[PDB]
């Protein structure tokens, strides 16, 4: 099977069920978040799991 | 003549199903008594596994209140000063005769220790 | 053509008394509770085993109780049937008085060197039709060498309702009605065999009673 | 209710045993007590098995006698002849 | 089981024949004379003890099979069944009974 | 070939069917006798109803083993717990000491795309058609004991029922979302629902992607097989 | 009606406390060749020959005294995942009563 943690992740149909589309508009998108600082688990599960969507 | 799958399961179930398919024609005669009183835990094989890593075991040391009064007996005198029965319930030795003593002022007497043992071993003497 | 017999027994709880014939008290006074070190101390058996006494395991004997109960019912339900019981023992220690109680009760025992696989090729060891035993109850799981019975294996291979008292070695998982408990004082033993006399014996007076109930008719 | 088990510190238990010389200050000067461990037939400085003392206590012991046996305060091929008078301390299975 | 007692009806009608027809009239002749028949009216030109013509008691000669010791609905009678040769350890534990309870109170053959 | 005989009192075991699977000679040399044209063989009797089970007769000739395996496996009868005589429950990803089994459940009249020793196992099992990827080494003996395993070893749909309590919610394609519970509990009943938590960890196989993605590509992927 | 624990808690073997020196009392139920089946009651037993006190007279029923010397004797070895177990404790004998 796969070699990784969350194969969910990068399945393509994972990624196809999306749904935000960006207007065009937008140029560049930026983030930061500190991965250590479990205050901030929103940003981290963004980061980790959106971004392949977006 | 049936099956003999020991390391698959329960009995039970295995029965059950034989019955069902139609292997076993006789029902076995001990199914309904099973069925009115069955165990606290099925006959499940399991592997007699170890504790490798960090596992232990939920069993612990039973302690009491007279086991530090005991041990400070025997630590401050010496071994058994009467030839212990055992025979009869709750046998009233030396030991046990310090230890009620205690129990009955020790607690409830709220003092010391010392005063109390030195009172318990005068009555003792007495 | 009495189909009573699959009904009245299977009913009530504890229809032969179960209960009445043993007590909590009479059972501690044996001192049951204690068991082997923890070393000895099997895996499976910690759930069944309360706590330790300076590594003295200590049994409760409200599960204990449960389980005799259990088997008691079980067997005295057996018997109702007409059923035969094989007491198994090889420590050596109390190998006449299982003996005795064998010969008191109506049933049959074997507690000297089990040859290999008598039950299984009972086909060609034993006669063709031959009725074999329907219930086990051991008196001494433990033989002479440290290595868990192969009654245990047969009855597995078999099929067969085992009851016995379980000790802290071997694998109650492998037996259908086990009993912890200790198995080693003379007083346990004395009182756990004229225990089951007893219940064999009221079994079958109720048995008998019932029938002669059914013959009012 | 009130007999459940307690969490107690293990009574009924004497403390571990020491060896015969665990609260001390070993020397490099204590010629005697250097001696005690060896034999005066080869010099020979007797074990742990018999002897009986732990890994630290009984490295200071054989690194004094070392240092006693190279600077000058123990003879090494035998024993101090002027500090014979030692109790038995080790079990000498010769002589019995 | 049957074939013991069928074999011991041949025997009874082999001994009955022997006796009526031949001149030995009296039904209770004892083993001479039929020895005496087999060394006359059969030379068996031979010399083997087992070989030669000896019709007897099947039971003396024959190694008895050992009837069902349970009639139906199984149950052996015998409370020591299953520990194979009943009679062999039912006279050890007699005999082990037995030295208990002297002990409480305080050639051979092939 | 013929069907197991019956027992002595009785026991009508002709209605199971047997089917030999493998068979070898095996040479093993001796003290005297020289290499001992020992055989063994592994057969698998059952008719289906879950009612099967494999076994083992080596010896030194042909019909005696044959008749000595059909007797072990009468003697040792395996039951499956079933849903739909069509189909098994879900999937299962074992790994048998060295034989990977990776099944996929699949409706009626898809095909029986697995081993033909799976093949005729599920035909005497009961199975239709189910697909199931043969992946690692093809050891016969170790394939069919991780099989039975596994087939033993399955979570049914009232038991899991019993045991969460929640119902068996499904929106099938082949009706309407008309839902229907296939399996109830017992007694209880969880009123809080499971912890929807999204993007859980199923660690999925890679075969799974590439036929979703359509991405595998060889000269065998798909193509046509025999008939029967 | 007393509870489990209540029992233990006021138990022989709980009573006495430890299990190393000291002075109890015991009987015998068997008599050996040589060997005394001597009990006092718990979990093993003890056994002993002959002293030379009361040689012929520790007879089936008599009374003895034993130190207790550990109740199951129990230690593990190097290759053994299980304990050589004795279930015994043959303590040191004193006299009568
Ligand atoms: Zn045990
Ligand atoms: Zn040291």
């Amino acid at each position: 099977p796969m070699k990784g943690r969350f194969p969910i992740r990068r399945t393509l149909q994972y990624l196809s069920q999306g749904n935000v589309v960006f207007k065009d508009s937008v140029k560049v998108m930026t983030v930061n978040y500190n991965t250590h600082g479990e205050l901030g688990e929103g940003a981290r599960k963004f980061v980790f799991f959106n971004i392949p969507q977006i | 003549a049936g099956s003999r799958l020991e390391t698959v399961g329960s009995i039970f179930s295995r029965t059950r199903d034989l019955v069902r398919a139609g292997v076993l024609k006789e029902k076995p005669l001990w199914f309904d008594v099973y069925d009115a009183f069955p165990p606290l835990r099925e006959p499940v094989f399991q592997r007699p596994r170890v504790r490798y890593g960090k596992a232990k075991a939920p069993i612990q040391d039973i302690w009491y209140h007279e086991d530090r009064i005991r041990a400070k007996f025997y630590s401050v005198y010496g071994s058994g000063q009467r030839a212990f029965d055992l025979f009869n319930p709750n046998f009233k030795s030396t030991c046990q005769r310090f230890v009620e003593k205690y129990t009955e002022l020790q607690k409830l007497g709220e003092t010391d220790e010392e005063k109390l043992f030195v009172e318990t071993g005068k009555a003792l003497l007495a | 053509f009495n189909d009573k017999i699959l009904n009245e027994p299977l009913k009530h709880s504890d229809f032969f008394n179960v209960k009445e014939l043993f007590s909590v008290r009479s059972l501690f006074d044996a001192r049951v509770h204690l068991g082997h070190k923890a070393g000895c101390r099997h895996r499976f058996m910690e759930p069944y085993i309360f706590g330790s006494r300076l590594d003295h395991d200590i049994i409760d004997l409200e599960q204990t109780a449960t389980h005799l109960q259990l088997a008691l019912n079980f067997t005295a339900h057996m018997a109702y049937r007409k059923g035969i019981i094989l007491f198994i023992s090889r420590n050596r220690q109390f190998s006449y008085l299982i003996e005795n109680m064998a010969r008191d009760c109506g049933e049959y025992a074997h507690t000297r060197y089990f040859r290999g696989g008598m039950l299984t090729n009972a086909r060609l060891l034993f006669g063709p039709t031959v009725r074999l035993p329907d219930l086990i109850i051991f008196l001494h799981t433990l033989n002479n060498i440290f290595e868990p019975h192969v009654a245990v294996r047969d009855a597995a291979k078999m099929n067969i309702p085992t009851v016995g008292i379980v000790d802290t070695n071997c694998n109650p998982c492998l037996i259908t009605y086990p009993v912890p408990g200790n198995d080693d004082s003379p007083l346990a033993v004395h009182l756990y065999c004229r225990l089951f006399q007893t219940a064999i014996t009221r079994a079958k007076e109720k048995r008998q009673q019932v029938e002669a109930l059914y013959r009012l008719q | 209710n009130e007999d459940l088990p307690i969490s107690m510190e293990n009574p009924y238990k004497e403390p571990l045993k020491k060896c015969i010389l665990c609260g001390k200050h070993v020397d490099y000067k204590n010629v005697q007590l250097l001696s005690q461990f060896v034999s005066p037939f080869t010099g020979c400085i007797y074990g742990r098995h018999i002897t009986g003392l732990c890994g630290k206590k009984q490295k200071e012991i054989t690194k004094a006698i070392k240092r006693a046996q190279i600077m000058g305060f123990m003879p090494v091929t035998y024993k101090d002849p002027a500090y014979l008078k030692d109790p038995k301390v080790c079990n000498i299975r010769y002589r019995e | 089981e049957d074939f013991i007692k069928k074999q011991i009806e041949e025997f009874n009608i082999g001994k009955r024949h022997l006796a009526n027809m031949m001149g030995e009239d009296p039904e209770t002749f004892t083993q001479e004379d039929i020895d005496r028949a087999i060394a006359y009216l059969f030379p068996s030109g031979l010399f083997e003890k087992r070989a030669r013509p000896v019709m007897k008691h099947p039971e003396q000669i024959f190694p008895r099979q050992r009837a069902i010791q349970w009639g139906e609905d199984g149950r052996p009678f015998h409370y020591l069944f299953y520990t194979g040769k009943q009679s062999y350890y039912s006279l050890m534990h007699d005999v082990y009974g037995m030295l208990l309870n002297l002990e409480k109170h305080q050639r051979w053959l092939i | 070939l013929g069907p197991p005989d019956p027992g002595p009192c009785g026991e009508t075991y002709e209605d199971f069917d047997t089917r030999i699977l493998e068979v070898r000679n095996v040479f093993t040399m001796t003290a005297k006798e020289g290499r001992k044209k020992s055989i063994r063989v592994l057969v698998a009797v059952g008719n289906g109803k879950g009612a099967a089970g494999f076994s083992i007769g080596k010896a030194t000739d042909r019909m005696d083993a044959f008749r000595k395996a059909k007797n072990r496996a009468v003697h040792h009868l395996h039951y499956i717990e079933r849903y739909e005589d069509h189909t098994i429950f879900h999937d299962i990803s074992l790994r048998f000491k060295r034989t990977h089994i990776k099944m996929k459940k699949q409706p009626k009249g898809y095909g029986l795309r697995c081993h033909r020793a799976i093949i005729t196992i599920c035909r005497l099992i009961g199975i239709k058609d189910m697909y199931a990827k043969v992946s690692g080494s093809i050891n016969m003996l170790s394939l069919t004991q991780g099989l039975f395993r596994g087939l033993s070893r399955q979570e049914t749909h009232q038991q899991l029922a019993d045991k969460k309590g929640l119902h068996v919610v499904e929106i099938r394609e082949e009706c309407g979302p008309l839902p229907i519970v296939v399996a109830s509990p017992r007694g209880p009943l969880r009123k809080d629902p499971e912890p929807e938590d999204e993007v859980p960890d199923v660690k999925l196989d890679w075969e799974d992607v590439k036929t979703a993605q359509g991405m595998k590509r060889s000269v065998w992927s798909n193509l046509k097989r025999a008939a029967t | 009606v007393e509870s489990f624990a209540s029992m233990l808690r006021h138990s022989p073997l709980t009573q006495m406390g430890p299990a190393k020196d000291k002075l109890v009392i015991g009987r015998i139920f068997h008599i050996v060749e040589n060997d005394l089946y001597i009990d006092f009651g718990g979990k093993f037993h003890c056994v002993c020959r002959r002293p030379e006190v009361d040689g012929e007279k520790y007879q089936k029923g008599t009374r003895v005294r034993l130190r207790l010397l550990d109740l199951e004797l129990t230690s593990r070895f190097l290759g053994a995942t299980t304990d050589t177990t004795v279930l015994e404790a043959n303590a040191v004998l004193l006299g009568i009563q």
